[PDB]
């Protein structure tokens, strides 16, 4: 059954708090659509190319059209000595090319004590009943979502116009800067992100973009 | 620190819920308007024939 | 003794609320101090039950007017839903909002004499018009009128002064209109036509005056985002 | 044989009608073409129950931001009614009214470790604080918290990160207050204070941050009129 | 006045019937008289092929 | 169905009155079939020609 697909949790990436940072700095800003590529090169000796999907991801390649609601998870790693407050923002369309307000748009206030591993779905929030399935022309995709620290990129600022195959944009302010006790200007922390699909998820079509792709991809360059 | 182990299992278990982006209202009548037909099952989707290899 | 009314108020609550837009969650307490409102039947004096913020996409706005002269023939076309979303007074209550989906109502008022006996004629086009709009305008009045009678229309009478009621209903191949910056939508969900019908005259023995009304019903506004709506622009007549 | 679905839905009405603005009177006839809408049940994706238009005002909007440092004794002071209604975002939704009436919600945000053990003071002043006003700035602030302890107010304490609920009452001397432009009494119904309590260490083998939320609750908007609101300012923290 | 606002409505509902030419007179068995079946619905005639653009 | 192609009213043309007119002149003749054609000539600037015809 496809929903053993749809369900099937994946770690994504890192992204760093940098405690000297001001009060509204962006940390993290993506697409809500399933289709985010991963790629790497072969650390041992030779050329090779690669790219990974999350389990969402893998099974709407051979169809077209998908809607429905995704599953985000964010999870901190810091000591018992850490205080901080960050902020959730989502768009439905357009962008968020500026620092926004706090009630225009949907906001989430969160504050790093005791508790950490926060997990939030985003739902169908669309004038249109179906988007469209993004795909690739090459083997270097362009990137979906700003700095991942696996695949060396550290890029702060927002990127955009994809409104044609993804359900809005995620983005993540700072509200209270972070509090360590030892002292700024050499101390960060990472937050991992993990992607699923909720159980509204549908795809409805047939495709045949990946005609001429292979799983075979360890000798392919001589 | 009860809060900080229990939300460390496997499959994200232990998450705290963050009351979610809108809300789910999908009626059984959309396959009726919008290509006829579901695709949930892979096992059915699998039992058409594809080109290969000539 | 009577209450401290500041240590009387004061009680311990959770870091968890939300307001429909920002959700806040945190795990330590909170302290309140909640000081109560009286009742004060005597302090509503200014109450009425029409003027709302639900029902405000409700109030019409003026979007055309015309004089009519003798022994001439005119065509002249506009776009309600364009014009009406853009008035700078309904451009405030729609902005930080991306959808919209209501119904159309257009009222018409004429005013002339009995010594008139002119007719003319107001016509509407549904949703697809853009396509065939550089051809229709090549078509003369007189073949245009033949069209027009076959859709939603209105007749204008000059001996009386009467006519000009239209309800119309949302179609649309999508669930709602994206009423947001640089959209287009709007400008392609209908049309108006008024052009003549039969030419004015007069028995001597010179200028009559008409103004169209337009408002929204059913309102529904969803999908909360910060971003600016359409350019407002002021009416052209 | 079907309905002919432009003569089949004419029908004529009185000339006379109401939108809770606008009343037309007349004594001739109109003419009707009501097309109606569907039902639908497909058409409902985005729909939630938050965000609404009555329920607007009750929006968050963040009015204040500080930042602590060690060894300092400080006083700072806003005035929420005025801050708050003089937000764009807000502005824009109360434009076309004269009076309002409604209650303050404010509520702090603090975050600090368990190295810090610092001390804060955060009061309110009803309506009536413009008189004596060009004296209270004047008092030493250890002075000035023996008075603000007094009132409606609330402590703030670095140790831990918690604190801050204050739920006003609406004081006035008339029954609301004129929000158009030129007004002045918004500025003119509280103050809020923030000034030390005991100054902020740290153990060491150094800045702490706060934030303050501010919306409204039972709203009343009355009086429509054709007159700008205040001028729109962006909050200066 | 009140008959020249009553029949300016769109559709001519508001006209005045006039004692039409002669009488409206047929039978149901008029198609076993003539072609043998009936054609007053498009949908079904849609159903028919065309040619098209060879 | 095509019942709602007969039944749908469609405005034609008009003709005068002239009430310097004899007690007994002819104002109107018409054939009654329902293939009356109105042929136009693209009032703006190109030579282009149509038809149109009732809902009947």
């Amino acid at each position: 059954h496809l929903s053993t697909f749809f369900g099937r949790e994946a770690y994504m990436d890192r992204f760093e708090w940098k405690t000297t940072d001001s009060y509204d700095t962006l940390l993290f800003y993506t697409h809500v659509h399933p289709i985010l590529f991963k790629r790497f090169e072969a650390t041992s000796g030779d050329y090779d190319v690669g790219m990974l999907l999350p389990p969402v991801g893998y099974a709407t390649i051979p169809f077209s059209f998908w809607r429905g609601g995704m599953t985000f998870r964010f999870s901190i790693v810091a000591s018992a000595f850490h205080r901080g407050r960050l902020r959730i923002v989502y768009q439905p369309q357009g962008g968020l090319g500026t620092v926004p307000g706090f009630s225009a748009a949907f906001n989430r206030v969160i504050d790093l004590g005791d508790a950490r591993d926060f997990e939030v779905t985003v739902e169908w929030n669309q004038n249109i009943a179906f988007r469209e399935v993004h795909t690739t022309g090459s083997n270097v995709p362009s990137a979906q979502y700003t700095p991942g620290l696996d695949v060396g990129r550290t890029s702060q600022l927002p990127l955009g116009d994809q409104t044609s195959v993804s359900n809005g944009v995620l983005a993540v302010y700072v509200v209270n800067d972070l509090v360590s006790p030892d002292g700024g200007t050499d101390e960060s922390v990472e937050v991992n992100w993990f992607v699923k699909g909720a159980p509204s998820f549908e795809v409805a079509s047939r495709d045949t973009k990946f005609a001429r792709w292979s799983t075979h991809w360890s000798q392919e360059e001589f | 620190s009860p809060l900080a182990i229990a939300g460390n299992r496997a499959g994200g278990s232990g998450a705290i819920t963050l009351e979610p982006f809108g809300s789910d209202n999908t009626s059984p009548e959309l396959s009726k308007l919008h290509f006829g037909e579901t695709y949930d099952h892979m096992r059915v989707l699998v039992k058409g024939y594809n080109f290969y290899k000539a | 003794a009577v209450k401290d009314t500041i240590e009387g108020n004061s009680e311990t609550l959770s870091g968890t609320h939300q307001n429909e837009t920002l959700a806040l969650y945190s795990n330590v307490d909170q302290t309140a101090v909640k000081i109560m409102s009286s009742i004060d039947p005597t302090r509503a004096d200014c109450v009425s039950n029409d003027h709302e913020l639900g029902n405000f996409l409700s109030r019409p706005v003026r979007i055309m007017r015309e004089s009519i002269s003798l022994d001439e023939r005119t065509s002249t076309t506009i776009a309600p839903w364009d014009v009406y979303l853009r008035h700078p007074m309904i451009n405030k209550k729609i902005a930080n909002y991306e959808y919209l989906r209501a119904n159309l109502v257009l009222e018409v008022v004429v005013n002339g004499g009995p010594f008139f006996y002119g007719k003319m004629l107001l016509g509407y086009t549904p949703f697809g018009y853009e396509d065939s709009l550089k051809n229709f305008n090549r078509i003369p009045i007189g073949h245009q009128n033949t069209m027009l009678s076959q859709q939603p229309h209105v007749k204008i009478d000059f001996c009386e002064s009467t006519g000009g009621v239209l309800h119309l209903p949302f179609v649309y191949n999508r669930n709602y209109m994206r009423i947001s910056e640089g959209s287009g939508e709007p400008a392609s969900m209908g049309e108006l036509r008024l052009n003549t019908l039969n030419a004015l005259k007069n028995i001597s023995f010179s200028v009559a005056t008409i103004t169209v009304f337009a408002y929204l019903d059913n309102v529904e506004l969803v999908a909360p985002s910060a971003n600016d709506p359409i350019t407002a622009q002021q009416p052209e007549l």
